[PDB]
């Protein structure tokens, strides 16, 4: 039930000593089905520093304290282990590799393309797979669609301009343009998709009066002759 | 398929064009195609048949 | 930690990185064509992996040009404010 | 050849989100 | 002309005989010996 | 963790003798 989400709720609301998640069995061991070991850097680790140093004060209402101060001695294992492994990895460099720079480059562009989740070239109908492209295109507006709208820029190039207390620099503007050609092209695209639809059905409906080489074929000519057939008269 | 397109009218005729050039040169075979339609053992009993004929009207 | 690096940092570096990148692809491939959305705990776990590869890389052996293509430039809040000038309904 | 450019200073990191950049973090 | 939908594209999905011929028949149209 | 520019990404990115053989003889 949000173990690690209710404790940023109560962090945020102020008020995390007036109810404290009520640890007993029935509601420290309810939502976390031992706490679960979280995953974030310190936006849920510097959560259970300040969990502690309220708790400290009860100190006996709350039994899962003891669960939190377990994986307090698995993070600063974990450190000490890594410590000591980095450690042993800055020792067992070869002091000579020469690595080669044309692969570091295919390696600094393939993991800054798979970090934000980019399809890699490797250089190294059908419904089913038609949902599977509109769940990332609605996945892309809605991450468009969270972005503040006072959103500003900072080139390496206003040095040259000496920008004073109150001089609206021009660049300030070179995110806030494209996050919107993006955001409006996402739902323009069944618009362009019905012009193109007149536009095929339109030069490809004839086919056979500005194609050379389909207008000059023994089938076409004779068939496009034999539609104007006029009727015969009887007597 | 019982209607013809004139992609199905070309793809006959394309195709029945490459294969008779196909044949001065000799890189088909057409061996299988010829002696099923030939089928000398059919082509007497073929005659057999009108070898009967000749007997029972005769 | 790392439990995996000293080992291969006795013979080459870039091997792993070559590998693994390419479980990335095919793990990113099966999260597109599960329509998923959140990286799996195996990748970003194997992703941490890639990235202390070639850090210490540049740290220790410093490669000859640890190649620098940035935009030069990176997003900033800006400040917002109403009008001054009251309302007409 | 014509290609849609690739923003990679709008994407949000999908693999850890939190070395965005300051304005994209909330 | 705008590739919107392209990238989602490439993100979800990833003869000689009778030229010859063609080419031979050329050869035969030159040499009246053949 | 720093983006690459765009235009970096987009820079970095026997039928034979079976018929010679039989157009020598006819």
């Amino acid at each position: 039930l949000q173990e690690q989400s209710e404790l940023m709720s109560t962090v945020m609301n102020n008020t995390p000593t007036t109810v404290a998640a009520l640890a007993a069995v029935a509601a420290a061991s309810e939502t976390n089905g031992t706490i679960p070991k979280p995953r974030s850097s310190a936006q849920l680790e510097q959560l259970l520093y300040r969990y502690r140093a309220i708790q400290n004060h009860p100190k006996e209402n709350k039994l899962e304290i003891k669960a939190i101060e377990d994986t307090f001695r698995n993070i600063s294992r974990d450190q000490d282990i890594y410590e000591t492994k980095l450690d042993t990895l800055r020792k067992s460099i070869d002091k000579g590799f020469q690595y080669d720079e044309d692969l570091l480059n295919k390696h600094l562009v393939a993991l800054q393309l798979l970090e934000k989740d980019t399809d890699v070239p490797d250089y190294f109908g059908d419904p089913d797979t038609e949902i599977r492209i509109s769940a990332r295109i609605s996945n892309r507006i809605n991450e468009l669609e969270r972005l503040p709208a006072n959103l500003g820029t900072y080139s390496l190039d206003d040095c040259l301009e000496f920008i004073t207390k109150d001089d609206l620099s021009s660049r300030m503007d070179t995110f806030k343009i494209k996050a919107l050609v993006e955001l409006k092209s996402l739902k323009l695209l069944t618009k362009q998709k019905s012009i193109r639809q007149k536009l095929i059905n339109n030069v490809a409906s004839q086919a056979h009066h500005n194609i050379p080489y389909l207008r000059d074929s023994p089938f076409t000519a004779a068939a496009q002759r034999s539609v104007q057939i006029r009727s015969k008269v009887i007597v | 398929y019982n209607n013809v397109t004139l992609k199905n009218l070309t793809a006959f005729q394309l195709l029945s064009q490459r294969e008779n050039i196909c044949e001065l040169l000799n890189l088909v075979e057409s061996t299988e195609r010829h002696n099923s339609i030939i089928n000398p053992e059919r082509q007497r009993m073929s005659l057999e048949e009108m070898k009967k004929m000749l007997d029972a009207l005769k | 930690g790392d439990d995996e690096i000293e080992n291969f940092r006795n013979g080459t570096p870039d091997k792993l990185v070559s590998d693994s990148l390419l479980k990335l692809k095919r793990l990113r491939k099966e999260r597109i064509l599960n329509k998923v959305l959140k990286p799996t705990t195996e990748e970003r776990e194997l992703y941490f992996k890639v990235k202390r590869i070639l850090k210490e890389v540049i740290l220790a052996k410093k490669v000859s040009k640890v190649p620098i293509n940035n935009v030069r430039a990176f997003p900033v809040l800006q400040t917002n404010y109403n009008g001054s000038i009251p309302v007409v309904r | 050849k014509k290609e849609f450019p690739v923003n990679l200073t709008i994407k949000k990191n999908v693999y850890d989100s939190a070395q965005d950049f300051n304005a994209l973090q909330d | 002309s705008l590739p919107i939908e392209d990238n989602y594209i490439r993100e979800v999905v990833g003869s000689k005989l009778m030229e010859c011929v063609n080419d031979a028949v050329q050869t035969l149209l030159q040499g009246d010996d053949k």
